């Protein structure tokens, strides 16, 4: 957060920078000096990507193929009235493999 | 002097101020023991590259966790901000011993940075821990007690001012605790 | 004084100074008669008259011919900006007239009148306000972009002159033989469609319905360029806010 | 991998043929930091120097499926898909490709294709790096030159 | 092989919903879609020779790989490319139809990218041809189907990558 | 400006040395060949209007982009503007063939030229590639080489004006670059 | 080596002229001060092979216990072994320094380096003392303020590039403290 | 050692062969161009003196830390031995271009070179570099483009010689990395 109000826009100004040049007066300067920068931050403010472009490509579901049976990864409403559960479990699968429900 | 120095330091904006001959000796005339004073400063902004470079490191070398990943000395843009960070104290002790005074080096410097570094999260022991490294250093030079170099100075005695660049070390790590 | 003397062609001529032997010959027109020497230096001149003559107000010129380059460049860091004025500004022009320091290309476009159609039109006013250290990351990323987009588009070019040089056997082998077509040259032959062309087939330009491998890699290199164009306006825009990003520090 | 996937090359060595790859492990590109060989190979980390790079990672792709116990004391040489012929020399179990010094001995591939671990960059023979991006310079003044131009009469010797 | 409305069924039955009545969202567009997606389908029946002849010359024929050596030089190689640019046209207006691009990689994806590197076709040529031919797709359905059809070009482009 | 001759005192200046025998011999040679000189920019001058056309429209023949919609070449105020620029260029390299030195040509029309045409949103690809077209024609103009049109001339050799003209093109596109 | 920029393609049937989606953002802005870095990574490369001698046998002369017997290199095995671990900091220093990044630095060498030479009974804090050697050393030359070799270079500052590779050498000194 | 003609013998050796008539062209070829192998190794031993000092020299321009103090061809008995070992190898290498196979090259030069420079201290990086610049000459004298140094051959071919003595020094190059 920027509490920095008391560091104000003269922040890193660094006016001790003092060069004698010999015997004579001490001639201080007010030069910023800034780092070995690089100000590491993600997604810059403009596009820079000009055409050259066609990489997306969908999430791997498994073995069956990207995207076919999202029927697991899946989505809600009734389940019926005389549905009625179940003994066993053999607990949940990835989605019967190849087939979709139309198969 | 300090009228010329303050006019581009903190009196205002960013200039420089050469200062000449005729104006060089009502400035000794006005500043006490100024022939050992204009050594003293000329012993620490001479080595200002190789003391911060060993103290930002002194403090990775006794506390070798700020480069492990999740420290504050990892990732290159942090890791230059400390020592950027203290090359600014190590001026600003400076020109608090070229004028005599620690007002300057108190509200341009240091007034607010104690809060600055708990908002970024800086480990504020570490910092006292690289300006006692500073505090080491700087009395050494004056002194003309360094170890690897030693510089050619009129002979004369300048423990009186090595005490005066004590006095303004620890305010920054009084300040900053 | 520095200063002063800078503003008088700006003020009163309406340029730049054209080069260091103008603006030197003017500290002599001061140093022999002093300030209204000096002002009437620039009102009676054959350059004053031919232009404004009697009756104009003097104005800012952008002629198109420019006799030095670099006095279009400076006349522009001179009066850039509708809002701006010369209250408090510092000294800009002896580096650039003796080639010290180059003008940066955003303070040209702070100068010049604003056009309505660009090809790239200016993100000055939408550039977020962020840091100083995120400003500097974010123009070195773009610069880094066009340094790429400049050498793939001289492998471009190098594929125009190794289409051309595949081609130049047949392309003047056949510029000697006689080729006569069946209609569309002389109008007592009909030609149906082709009087002229029929009917929208002319295309956005004229240089899309031409065929041919040289053709081909010419609009690779004008999509090529386009990207090149646009990433090199935006190191225009983040650099101009870096001087204001320092000028007001 | 990622040099081939930035230079282009990778579209070659993916192909079916029986090729015989000689990748680096990324110490021998850790070990291009030699005061001899970063001299012929520094200039290509230019943005525009892909040219010789290709050229340069070429000359590690052989035609064909050279396992090492196919070279029992054979020394066999072959050009690459570069263009220029390197020898490939197996003796006393210390299998050499140009300057290599195999490492790992081979890896098993897709389409009967072998990869050997080398400990170095094999350069080609004749290549030459490329010069550093420089000044276009112009003769200052053109009677300097016409001066520097022996004239018929001095040809003969009949001037000095 | 699924279309919009067999997905949606096909989602729904696995949990044996009935169909949760947002389930419907899209199943109630896309019959609003309906309308756009058969003349969007209608055109590029009539022009796809043109299509694809506007494609190869915008993109790819300007470049080698058309010259001796590149990737496309003798005539039985040539031909394979239109041959071969035609399913990606075509196969995409059957993704563009059954608003689903579950097809594409059923019948056109799944071994492609692995089979291009066997014979060493260029990739990076392929999709450009492939976007250009999105662009002049984008030229006759108009605007709101050139993006419809122009969503399973790069589709193909992205997997095919 | 300097001409020549104004070069070759500004290198004896350099040293306070007087213009002596031994580097009149080279002056005397390039006042002999002086007629051919004259003959060179004749054969560039007469062609000059044709020399914008061929070039201008020849650059558009390998860049359909600049005579799309926001395009550089687009409009017509543009188009005027480019063939105005196109002949600045071939009239200060006939200055500096004339001259027989390039420096009316390195600080009147080239130097600056490139951040000028940053600024305004000139691309400066299209320039070199411009520039490289009148470069050809002149080279065919100077050694009388030219399919379309023959000039009459004396016999002889004139292949060391022709690389000196071309230097002068290869100067432009070195600082559009 | 080859990693530490980004090499454009422009050919056709390459992958990655069309469909590759993205110049490196991060890389291809490091060109940006390029030319300044590939002078100060020549600066060290150039003088490996000299700096690695200098500073083991710098950590000889200033501890005599390591050459004595039963120290640890005294044996030939052992003498080779401590010459190749500082040729190979000081190559994967000069990755960093090149790359603009101590990823690579951390991954390669620095990884379980504390925990190899305490198994191995190698002295850590003799082993920190011939790394920062080659701290004053690499410091030395890339601000070209080396005694008995200088190097001929463009006009200019290389200031915050030795800075950046004190930052390194450091990095590794308190890694296998 | 083994040479071209008892290479083919010890490979029909293991497969309990007789040296029949498809194996004799391959040395009928070889003694169809005796003429050439001949004409080709007497190129390299007229320049083996000269050569050896272009390599040697060319190895500390490009890396001048071998001549610093504390170095690897600083004293004068460093120096000779790096002239020695330049023409040993060369001598080895025009023997091993003279019989016709690398045997020779791999029982006697290379009979544990690499564990000699290890334990010698001698950088292997230069080694490389004084090697192959031996190859690059003997490309150039094998093929008779040397730059400076041209001898009388009758009119031929030798890309197979000069492609053979390339894998000779290469050989060398593998077995000291
Ligand atoms: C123009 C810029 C300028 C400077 C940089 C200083 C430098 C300086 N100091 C002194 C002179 C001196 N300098 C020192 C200082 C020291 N001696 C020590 O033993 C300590 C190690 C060290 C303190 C840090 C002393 C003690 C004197 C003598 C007393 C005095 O003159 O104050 C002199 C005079 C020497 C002589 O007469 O030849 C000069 C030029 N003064 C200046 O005017
Ligand atoms: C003129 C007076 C003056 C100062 C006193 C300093 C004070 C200071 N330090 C930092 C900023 C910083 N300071 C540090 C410093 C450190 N962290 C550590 O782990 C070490 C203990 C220590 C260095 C030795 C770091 C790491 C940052 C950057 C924080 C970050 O980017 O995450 C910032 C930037 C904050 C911001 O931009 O919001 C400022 C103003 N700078 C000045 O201009
Ligand atoms: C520009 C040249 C130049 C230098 C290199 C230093 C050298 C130096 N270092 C220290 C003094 C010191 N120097 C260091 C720095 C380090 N110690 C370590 O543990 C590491 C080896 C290294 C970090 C890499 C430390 C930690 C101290 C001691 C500070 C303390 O008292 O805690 C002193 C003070 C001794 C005295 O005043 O008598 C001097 C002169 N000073 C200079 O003027
Ligand atoms: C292929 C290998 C390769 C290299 C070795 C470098 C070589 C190199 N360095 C610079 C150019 C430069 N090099 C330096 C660097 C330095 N100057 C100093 O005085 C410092 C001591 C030292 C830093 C350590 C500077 C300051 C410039 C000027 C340009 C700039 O600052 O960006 C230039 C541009 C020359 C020019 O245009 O003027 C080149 C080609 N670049 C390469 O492509
Ligand atoms: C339709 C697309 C189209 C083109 C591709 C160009 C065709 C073209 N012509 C020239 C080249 C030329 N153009 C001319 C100009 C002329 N010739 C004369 O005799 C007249 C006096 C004068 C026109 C008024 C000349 C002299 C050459 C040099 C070639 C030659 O004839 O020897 C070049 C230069 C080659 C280079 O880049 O180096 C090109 C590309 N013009 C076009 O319109
Ligand atoms: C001393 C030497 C000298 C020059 C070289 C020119 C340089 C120059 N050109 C233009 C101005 C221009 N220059 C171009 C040029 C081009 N766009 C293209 O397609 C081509 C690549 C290129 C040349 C054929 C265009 C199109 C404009 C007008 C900008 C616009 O209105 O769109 C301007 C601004 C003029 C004004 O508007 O006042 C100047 C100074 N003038 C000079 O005085
Ligand atoms: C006012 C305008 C004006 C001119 C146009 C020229 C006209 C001109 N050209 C030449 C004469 C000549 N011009 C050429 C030049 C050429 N011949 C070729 O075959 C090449 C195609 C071409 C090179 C550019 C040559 C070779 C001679 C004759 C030899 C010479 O004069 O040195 C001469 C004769 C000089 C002499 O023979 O002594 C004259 C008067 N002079 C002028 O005062
Ligand atoms: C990629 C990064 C990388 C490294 C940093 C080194 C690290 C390293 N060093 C050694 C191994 C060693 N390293 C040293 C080095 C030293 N001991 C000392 O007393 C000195 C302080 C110091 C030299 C300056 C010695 C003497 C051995 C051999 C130990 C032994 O065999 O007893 C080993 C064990 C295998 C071997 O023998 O090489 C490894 C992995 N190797 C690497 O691959
Ligand atoms: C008792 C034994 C003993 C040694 C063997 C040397 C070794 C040595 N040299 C330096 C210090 C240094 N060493 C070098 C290295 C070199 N300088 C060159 O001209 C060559 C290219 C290269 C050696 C081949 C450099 C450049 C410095 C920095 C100081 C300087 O500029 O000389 C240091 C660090 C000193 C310090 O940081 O203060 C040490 C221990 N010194 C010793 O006290
Ligand atoms: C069987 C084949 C065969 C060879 C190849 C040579 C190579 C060779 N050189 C040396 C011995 C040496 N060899 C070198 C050579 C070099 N150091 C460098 O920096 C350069 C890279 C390189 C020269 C080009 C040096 C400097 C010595 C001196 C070591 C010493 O005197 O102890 C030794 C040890 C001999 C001894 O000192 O007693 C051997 C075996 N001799 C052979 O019998
Ligand atoms: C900075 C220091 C430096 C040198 C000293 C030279 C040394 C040198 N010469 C050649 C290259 C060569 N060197 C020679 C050697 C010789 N020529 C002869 O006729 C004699 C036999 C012998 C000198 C007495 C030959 C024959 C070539 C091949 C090219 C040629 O000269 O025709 C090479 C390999 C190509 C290259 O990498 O440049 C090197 C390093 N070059 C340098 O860069
Ligand atoms: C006792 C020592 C001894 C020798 C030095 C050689 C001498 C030698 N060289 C060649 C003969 C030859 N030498 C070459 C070789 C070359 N020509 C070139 O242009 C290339 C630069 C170079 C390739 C390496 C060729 C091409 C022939 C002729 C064809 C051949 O003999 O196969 C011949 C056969 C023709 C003749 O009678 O001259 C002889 C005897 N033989 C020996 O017995
Ligand atoms: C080796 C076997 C082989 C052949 C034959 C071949 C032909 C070929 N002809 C082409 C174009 C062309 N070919 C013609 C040809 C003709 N116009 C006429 O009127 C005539 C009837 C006819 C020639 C006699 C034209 C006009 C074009 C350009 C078409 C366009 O620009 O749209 C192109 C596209 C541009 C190019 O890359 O060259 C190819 C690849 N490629 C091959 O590899």
């Amino acid at each position: 957060d920027v509490v920095n109000a008391a560091y104000p826009k003269n922040i890193k100004n660094k006016a001790p920078v003092i060069s004698f040049d010999g015997k004579k007066g001490v001639k201080l300067e007010m030069v910023t000096l800034q780092t070995f920068a690089g100000d590491d931050s993600e997604d810059t403010l403009f596009d820079y990507s000009s055409g050259k472009f066609m990489p997306q490509k969908p999430a791997d579901m498994g073995i069956a193929w990207p995207s076919g049976d999202g029927r697991q990864a899946e989505m809600k409403g009734g389940k019926g009235s005389f549905n009625q559960p179940d003994l066993r479990k053999y607990g949940p699968f990835p989605d019967f493999l190849k087939r979709s429900m139309d198969l | 002097m300090l009228d010329a120095f303050s006019r581009v330091v903190v009196n205002s904006d960013a200039k420089a101020a050469y200062v000449g001959g005729s104006d060089l000796q009502a400035l000794k005339s006005f500043i006490a023991d100024g022939n050992k004073r204009l050594d003293a400063v000329n012993s620490i902004v001479s080595n200002a590259s190789c003391m911060v470079s060993d103290a930002v490191s002194g403090m990775i070398c006794e506390n070798p966790g700020l480069i492990s990943p999740g420290g504050n000395c990892y990732t290159n843009r942090r890791m230059a901000a400390c020592l950027r960070d203290g090359e600014i104290i190590l001026r600003y002790v400076s020109y608090a011993l070229l004028a005599g005074d620690a007002s300057v080096l108190e509200d341009r410097c240091l007034n607010g940075l104690k809060e600055t570094y708990i908002a970024l999260g800086v480990p504020t022991n570490s910092s006292i821990r690289a300006v006692s490294i500073m505090k080491a250093q700087a009395v050494a030079f004056i002194t003309n007690t360094a170890t690897e170099r030693k510089m050619s100075f009129a002979a004369g005695d300048c423990t009186s001012l090595a005490s005066e660049v004590a006095s303004y070390f620890d305010r920054v790590g009084a300040a900053i605790s | 004084q520095f200063r002063f003397i800078e503003l008088n062609f700006k003020h009163f001529m309406g340029r730049a100074p054209l080069d260091m032997a103008e603006m030197s010959k003017h500290y002599e027109i001061f140093a022999a008669g002093g300030y209204d020497a000096e002002v009437d230096s620039y009102f009676d001149s054959e350059e004053y008259l031919d232009v404004f003559g009697l009756d104009t107000v003097p104005y800012m010129r952008f002629r198109g011919t420019y006799a030095p380059n670099s006095t279009f460049n400076l006349q522009c860091r001179l009066q850039g900006g509708w809002a701006r004025s010369d209250k408090k500004l510092p000294m800009m022009s002896m580096l650039p007239l003796n080639n010290k320091a180059a003008i940066m290309p955003h303070q040209i476009v702070d100068g010049l009148p604003v056009i309505p159609n660009s090809e790239h039109p200016s993100q000055k006013y939408n550039v977020p306000k962020v840091s100083r250290e995120k400003l500097q990351r974010e123009l070195l990323i773009a610069q880094g972009k066009a340094n790429a987009l400049q050498i793939e588009l001289d492998a471009a070019y190098t594929s125009l002159a190794s289409s051309r040089a595949f081609l130049a056997p047949f392309a003047a082998m056949a510029a000697d033989m006689d080729i006569r077509p069946l209609y569309g040259k002389n109008p007592q032959v009909f030609a149906g469609q082709f009087l002229g062309v029929g009917a929208g087939q002319w295309g956005k330009t004229g240089a899309d319905t031409v065929r041919g491998r040289s053709r081909r890699v010419a609009a690779d290199i004008g999509v090529k360029e386009f990207q090149l164009e646009r990433v090199k306006q935006l190191v225009v825009d983040l650099q101009r806010a870096l001087a204001l990003e320092d000028a007001e520090a | 991998v990622k040099l081939l996937n930035e230079s282009g090359v990778e579209k070659l060595v993916e192909q079916a043929g029986p090729y015989t790859v000689f990748a680096p492990t990324d110490d021998a590109f850790a070990a291009l930091l030699e005061p001899h060989s970063f001299n012929k190979l520094a200039t290509l980390l230019r943005p525009e120097n892909n040219d010789a790079l290709r050229k340069v990672l070429m000359h590690h792709v052989i035609p064909g499926a050279f396992t090492s116990a196919s070279l029992m004391d054979r020394a066999v040489t072959v050009k690459s898909l570069a263009g220029e012929p390197i020898s490939i020399m197996g003796l006393n179990k210390l299998v050499t490709a140009g300057t290599a010094k195999v490492v790992r001995a081979d890896v098993p591939c897709a389409n009967g294709c072998i990869i050997h671990a080398v400990s170095s960059v094999i350069i080609p023979p004749n290549y030459v790096p490329v010069p550093q991006p420089t000044k276009p310079v112009f003769p200052r003044s053109v009677i300097a030159e016409i001066a520097k131009l022996p004239t018929p009469r001095q040809a003969l010797g009949l001037d000095p | 092989m699924q279309d919009a409305i067999t997905s949606v069924i096909n989602a729904a039955d696995v949990q044996g919903k009935y169909l949760d009545a947002n389930s419907v969202e899209k199943l109630r567009g896309y019959f609003q879609t309906g309308e756009l997606r058969v003349r969007a389908a209608a055109t590029i029946a009539a022009n796809a020779a043109t299509i694809i002849k506007e494609a190869v010359a915008k993109s790819l024929l300007y470049s080698d790989i058309t010259r001796p050596g590149g990737n496309m030089y003798t005539t039985r190689r040539y031909a394979a490319c239109i041959r071969d640019l035609d399913y990606y046209l075509r196969y995409a207006t059957y993704g563009m139809l059954a608003g689903d691009p579950s097809i594409l990689d059923e019948r056109v994806l799944n071994g492609l990218k692995e089979t291009y590197n066997s014979l060493g076709v260029p990739i990076g040529a392929t999709i450009q041809a492939i976007q250009a031919m999105k662009e002049v797709t984008g030229s006759l359905v108009g605007s709101d189907a050139g993006k419809e059809m122009g969503l399973y070009f790069d589709y193909i482009c992205s997997g095919l990558s």
